[PDB]
DNA sequence: CGTCGGTGACTCACCGACG
DNA sequence: CGTCGGTGAGTCACCGAC
């Protein structure tokens, strides 16, 4: 048939666009999951600067009280 | 009569796909909105440790002027 | 002002879990 | 052994873009 090939390539076309939609879906997720990870790197490191520094800030502090 | 358990697997299926579509979503969701919150507080930190820095380094000064 | 692709939702195929 | 639910994948109906 003729009208059968034009439903067999939309049929087709779509197939493909489902595709790509529940791909970029699934390469969004993956981007995500990546950044959070990495932020939560970032912030454990930050934390733990901060947490040094505010001990060698007390340290001088006291270190200077002593004349 | 065999045409009810086919319907009824029919709705079955089609509560566990819509369980499942709602999850994905859910999901990246979840992550969205937790990078927006880990970016904000990442930069709060940042500059927390900056002037921390700047403090420490001042009073590595204020203790040799004393000798 | 007519096709195109994107997308929500139903459905089926397939799989591992498991009573 | 056989049914279950979760999930990948094909399909339909529909819509906005252009
Ligand atoms: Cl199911
Ligand atoms: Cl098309
Ligand atoms: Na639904």
């Amino acid at each position: 048939s003729e009208e059968e090939e034009k439903r067999r390539v939309r049929r087709e076309r779509n197939k493909l666009a489902a595709a790509k939609c529940r791909n970029r879906r699934r390469e969004l997720t993956d981007r995500l999951q990546a950044e959070t990870d990495q932020l939560e790197e970032e912030k454990a490191e930050l934390e733990s600067e901060i947490a040094e520094l505010q001990k060698e800030k007390e340290r001088l502090e006291f270190v200077l009280v002593a004349h | 009569q065999e045409r009810i358990k086919a319907e009824r697997k029919r709705l079955r299926n089609r509560i566990a796909a819509s369980k499942c579509r709602k999850r994905k979503l859910e999901r990246i969701s979840r992550l969205e909105e937790k990078v927006k919150t880990l970016k904000s507080q990442n930069t709060e930190l940042a500059s927390t440790a900056s002037l921390l820095r700047e403090q420490v380094a001042q009073l590595k000064q204020k203790v040799l002027s004393h000798v």
